[PDB]
């Protein structure tokens, strides 16, 4: 059988990455 | 009163977010005379509000450093205690 | 993925953390200074934060850019890659282009000069827009790792 | 017809999951259910086809998945159809195909 | 050959993914070229069959997997290979359904 | 030719373990 | 130095985890008092050894709840501070 040339449909399900926003305080202890 | 409230000096989350999680800690706080019952409401709260499942970390002496996730974070002190909690999932 | 944009994206952070540094520091001083002003009893008011409030909201950001940053380092080598693909295949393009119009520039009868001059600045933007879309994408590269 | 076996992919998955999310236990048996009923919707058409019916199902736990279906088939004659079908918390790409008989 | 099919796609999966970090603009690319290479595989390999590939690249987030694949061809002289193969933290799978002509 | 009902791979991940819930816990106490 | 003995009354992690979160702790007491270097060292720890993310908080008058995963939230402490590394995740 001499099959034509045929691609590949692509379709990439979305991914969620993870947040690195970092609140930055410096935390006391009670004076 | 004993007002778990914040100013702006460490605050990074959506506010309804983060006023609804400052009013159930204290309503936590109020109902709780316990500092580990206080929690264990707030927690309950955080996990029929947020879902399961949410921390928050109260005290008078404390400290966080993690991945805090954007407009589920937060780094001040509400009160006496200091209100550092950040939801990432 | 798209490397131009995340090359962009490295070399603005790069600046960003070199002014950063400067920036940090000077906000080192200014959380001494509040913590000062709180020894002598001038904690901010309380609408907003201290001096230390303000120092938390920049750590805040701070921390923001840093994971940024981090980000950025994490994915260079891919985001490399991808812009090294995208000029190779945007120039071996502009080259076709290029050739093709200058082999088949529009020259018909009626306004021909101009479909010809059309046709053929048609390959040379391709052209060079494949070699400046390669050159920057490597550039972004370098400036963000 | 790849429009006819998209619409067949759909009805079967309105019919078996619809709104069904997913279960660990169950995510095998509805992927052979919506495997079944494509290749069922294939076989009562009559057209002489060799189909093949390709379901799987992921779960939205951040995993995203790149579906393709490319076979040794004829251009004029025979083809696959692979689509993909998002719930709130059931992903599902599943692919159908057939070739000349 | 079921052996040779799965050895093939093995070798596919670990020239085209491998145990690299991770990229979604990447794994989409890795899919493609494991695809192009079972093609290819497939067509150098000379026996009478019209295979049907079907590669699912998936991340390791704690979604569940099942790739399956129900067709109409004849167990006698057609047949499919299944391969488990996977990344440091990403899966390479690819179904492969070998179908007469 | 002839086709009928047959049987195919039959593969399934099992997923990971984990339990959440609201647990509460405490720091020891001094002075 | 500091008496950085982690006794862990309460243990609901992984062993090999909490002991690894105990000997950073062990080690970061020795260089340095900081409860709050000592606890982000914790977390930083734990999240290395045991994928993202973990958070590792110390402190000495507070009470909070964990919401974490299973056989990661060690709450070891190092004395009376409670360094409860409650890996949400």
């Amino acid at each position: 059988i001499k099959l034509g040339m045929a691609k590949i449909t692509q379709v990439d399900f979305p991914p969620r990455e993870i947040v690195t926003y970092t609140k930055e305080t410096q935390t006391p202890v009670m004076a | 009163m004993c007002d778990r409230k914040a100013v702006i000096k460490n605050a990074d989350m959506s506010e309804e977010m983060q006023q609804d999680s400052v009013e159930c800690a204290t309503q936590a706080l109020e109902k709780y005379n316990i500092e580990k019952d206080i929690a264990a409401h707030i927690k309950k709260e955080f996990d029929k509000k947020y879902n399961p499942t949410w921390h928050c970390i109260v005290g008078r002496n404390f400290g966080s450093y993690v991945t805090h996730e954007t407009k589920h974070f937060i780094y001040f002190y509400l009160g006496q205690v200091a209100i550092l909690l950040f939801k990432s999932g | 993925a798209s490397t131009s944009d995340a090359v962009t994206f490295i070399t603005y952070v790069q600046s960003l953390k070199r002014k950063i540094k400067q920036f940090e520091k000077q906000v080192e001083l200014y959380r001494n200074g509040q913590r000062l002003l709180e020894k002598q009893r001038f904690q901010f008011p309380p609408s907003w934060l201290y001096i230390d409030n303000i120092e938390g909201e920049w750590g805040a950001f701070n921390d923001i850019m840093r994971r940024k940053d981090s980000a950025i380092q994490q994915q260079v080598a891919n985001l490399q890659m991808k812009i090294v693909q995208e000029d190779r295949a945007v120039e071996s393009r502009t080259t076709d282009l290029l050739t093709d119009w200058e082999k088949t520039k529009p020259v018909t009868g009626n306004l021909r000069p101009e479909e010809a001059l059309q046709a053929l600045t048609i390959y040379e933007g391709k052209f060079g827009r494949l070699k400046d879309d390669r050159e920057k994408c490597a550039k972004a590269k370098e400036a963000l790792e | 017809v790849v429009d006819e076996v998209s619409n067949i992919v759909k009805e079967a998955i309105e019919s078996a999951i619809g709104g069904n999310a997913y279960q660990h236990s169950k995510v095998n048996q509805w992927t052979t259910n919506v495997v079944e009923q494509t290749l069922s919707q294939l076989t009562k058409l009559g057209k002489p086809f060799k189909y093949i019916v390709t379901c799987v199902i992921m779960q939205k736990n951040g995993a995203g998945l790149h579906t393709a279906s490319s076979c040794f088939w004829d251009s004029s004659t025979d083809g696959s159809c692979t689509v993909r079908w998002e719930n709130k918390t059931m992903y599902c790409i599943v692919s159908a195909f057939g070739l000349s008989i």
